[PDB]
């Protein structure tokens, strides 16, 4: 659905980072000498801590956020059980204090355990990689 | 064409995978094969056993751009478990077509599931794009990652 792609992202950079508000995010970069990046869509991955309905709570090495609307994303290997680590792709609904996503997908990465290992290394390069 | 930027050689080819924004805006002018590690958004297409092969386009990214691609029929009978011709002879034999329905379930779910290193040939003068393999991640590729990012 979002026009702009899934960009990888830690929670820290949504809830230290980001400017903006509803439909209009951007992640600021001034420190990097770089303009702001504008985010709708994005690609986080943590370990699931809680889940409850359709909802549920993830944190990575940098933070916690949340993920809402699980009911409506295609059925893969289950995977909404506290333990487990998955990736999401989310629409961006909050940034601070907590950031929070619309779900579009969340699949299970808990089989492979280098996805965890190179999960912070993927985000650092790809933002390297960004003019 | 018998020549190429050189300032775009690793942008295109360092381990352990790149980008496909970075691929779009360096503007090829010939078939590029590249390796991006990508999930599938959508599938944008049914699966079909058209030419006697399976195909089906689904659209993908890496994180930083969307790409529509195809996969080999190699990939989809790998994942099924069943070739075309192979399905063809099994739906006489219940039993048998039955374990190609749980094959097709099977292709379902890992392509629902599908994280990983994915080689594609990116023809810029159809706007086609090729998926020929697929690799899971492994510790080689988070080294390679760590000397890009010099830690």
């Amino acid at each position: 659905l979002p026009r702009s792609p899934p960009l990888k992202v830690l929670a820290e950079q949504l809830r230290r980072d980001a400017e903006g508000g509803p439909g209009a995010w951007r992640l600021s970069r001034a420190a990097a000498g770089r303009g702001p990046l504008d985010l709708a869509a994005v690609w986080m991955q943590g370990r699931v801590v809680m889940a409850d309905r359709g909802e549920a709570r993830l944190r990575d090495p940098s933070g916690d956020f949340s993920v809402r609307g699980l009911e409506r994303v295609p059925r893969g290997r289950p995977c909404l059980v506290p333990g487990k680590y998955v990736m999401v792709m989310g629409v961006v609904q909050a940034c601070s204090p907590e950031p929070c996503l619309q779900a579009v997908k969340m699949t299970d990465l808990s089989d492979n355990p280098i996805h965890e290992s190179m999960w912070e290394l993927e985000v650092e390069d790809l933002h390297r990689n960004i003019p | 064409e018998n020549s190429i930027n050189l300032s775009i050689a690793m942008d295109l080819y360092s381990p352990p995978f790149v980008y496909l924004s970075v691929l779009m805006a360096s503007k090829p002018k010939e078939v590029t094969t590249v390796k991006v590690k990508a999930f599938i958004v959508t599938l944008t297409g049914n699966l079909s056993s058209s030419g006697g092969i399976w195909s089906i386009t689904a659209k993908v990214s890496d994180g930083t751009a969307y790409l529509d691609v195809d996969f080999v029929d190699e990939i989809l009978t790998s994942l099924i478990g069943f070739s075309v011709p192979e399905m063809k002879q099994s739906k006489k034999d219940p039993l048998q077509y039955q374990k190609f329905l749980e094959g097709l379930q099977k292709c379902q779910r890992d392509l629902i599931d599908l994280c990983c290193l994915m080689t594609i040939s990116f023809n810029p003068s159809l706007s086609k794009a090729m998926v020929l393999a697929l690799q899971d991640v492994n510790m080689e590729h988070l080294e390679n990652l760590k000397k890009r990012l010099n830690k």
